[PDB]
């Protein structure tokens, strides 16, 4: 007959939450939550109801609120979501000049990074998108082979990350990287 | 003697300590494979299971053949009533228990319990819990530890969150062996 809240939660490393595990018994033999993660109590006043405070998560982590009632032990799990911007972003470095019309490779690598089911990468030569695609891996290989001829001439080849937790209200954080002096 | 290993095998411990545990279990089980030494395993959270009974343990003795199906469960941590699994479900002659041999116990928890019971129904048993997380700090909430106690503070409850922190415990666990 157990419950907690809030049942899901989405936050940076080292962040902290706080979490009541709450019960409906006629008198609980015990309450408590079970995690990994650092736990600090609140108030004393309430019988059924406890709030805590996961401290320093930094991996996904899900706390598990119990209680021993006459009934029986029963159990209400929340789950802690960890998201963060990577460590670099920056593209694969090639030479300053080149020959027109060269089938040359444009490598992007971004480590870290998460949730990563929302973390996208682009390759691209100024504001035109090159392609978009889901950081694989780590660090996350990506290529795309640009050609050099008409809006190659001296142009700056870049490797961005977008990662969109507006659909949960948050905002889109993405990471620019440096630019790639390209010159013919 | 028949030793048991009771660890721990519920969420509070990192994903990493359930094998800094093991380690140490074969640092006592492997170093001390001699004969006349029998022991057994049952990793203990919201529910019990013995990993590894004592039949099929002196068949391929060896920690690294008797953990083939280790899964962590990582839920609760039925302290007590996994103590008094040990007891009614584990040294039962049939399974594969000697009489006229000590009946040991090596309890491996963070020392955080998730319910209240008894453990009268083994109370002479030859306890042996070891402390590993990080929970095990002030008394007014860490004190079960006191509980599962036999004789005086000496070192029964230490310092040892990592038991790796202790050499063999051939020569130093023979306390009645
Ligand atoms: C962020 O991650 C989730 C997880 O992959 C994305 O999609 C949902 O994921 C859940 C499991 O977490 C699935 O059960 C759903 O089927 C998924 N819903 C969808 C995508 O329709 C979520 O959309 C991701 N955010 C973005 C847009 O990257
Ligand atoms: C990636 O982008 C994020 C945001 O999209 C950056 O986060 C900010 O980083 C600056 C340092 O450049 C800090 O001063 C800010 O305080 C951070 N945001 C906050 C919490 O206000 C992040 O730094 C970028 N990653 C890298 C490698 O610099
Ligand atoms: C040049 O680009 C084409 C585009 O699809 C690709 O098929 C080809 O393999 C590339 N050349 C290389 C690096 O072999
Ligand atoms: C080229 O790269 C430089 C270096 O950052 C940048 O300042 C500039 O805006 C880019 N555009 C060009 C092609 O000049
Ligand atoms: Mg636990």
């Amino acid at each position: 007959q157990t419950s907690v809240s809030p049942s899901k939660v989405i936050l940076p490393r080292g962040g902290s939450v706080l979490v009541t595990c709450s019960t409906s018994c006629d008198q609980p033999k015990l309450l408590g939550i079970e995690t990994p993660l650092p736990k600090k109590e609140l108030l004393l006043p309430g019988n059924n109801r406890k709030v805590y405070e996961l401290s320093n998560v930094q991996e996904d982590s899900q706390p598990m609120c119990y209680s021993n009632c006459p009934d029986g032990q029963s159990t209400a799990k929340t789950f802690l979501t960890v998201y963060w911007t990577p460590e670099r972003v920056e593209l694969a470095p090639l030479p300053s000049w080149q020959p027109v019309g060269k089938n040359l490779t444009l490598r992007c690598q971004v480590e870290g990074g998460a949730p990563r089911a929302n973390l996208t990468v682009v390759l691209l030569r100024g504001e035109k998108e090159l392609k978009r695609e889901p950081a694989v891996g780590e660090p996350a290989e990506v290529t795309t082979t640009v050609l050099v001829r008409r809006d190659h001439h001296g142009a700056n080849f870049s490797c961005r990350t977008e990662l969109d937790l507006r659909p949960q209200g948050l905002e889109l954080f993405e990471n620019t990287s440096a630019p790639y002096q390209l010159q013919t | 003697v028949d030793l048991v290993f009771l660890f721990d095998g519920s969420m509070s411990l990192q994903p990493d300590e359930f094998q800094k545990i093991l380690d140490f279990m074969k640092d006592v089980m492997k170093k001390c494979s001699n004969t006349s030494y029998q022991f057994a395993a049952v990793q203990f959270s919201t529910s019990y299971k013995t990993e590894f009974d004592f039949s099929d343990y002196v068949k391929r003795k060896d920690p690294d053949a008797l953990l083939k199906h280790v899964k962590h469960m990582l839920l609760l941590t039925n302290t007590f009533g996994a103590i008094n699994y040990v007891a009614t479900e584990v040294f039962r002659e049939e399974l594969g228990a000697r009489p006229d041999a000590t009946k040991v116990l090596i309890i491996i928890t963070d020392g955080e319990a998730t319910d209240s019971g008894n453990i009268d129904a083994a109370k002479d048993i030859i306890r042996y819990i070891i402390g590993i997380g990080k929970h095990f700090q002030t008394k007014e909430s860490q004190e079960t530890l006191h509980k599962f106690a036999s004789k005086p503070a000496s070192e029964f409850v230490k310092i040892l969150d990592t038991f790796e922190k202790l050499k063999d415990l051939c020569t130093e666990l023979q306390k009645k062996i």
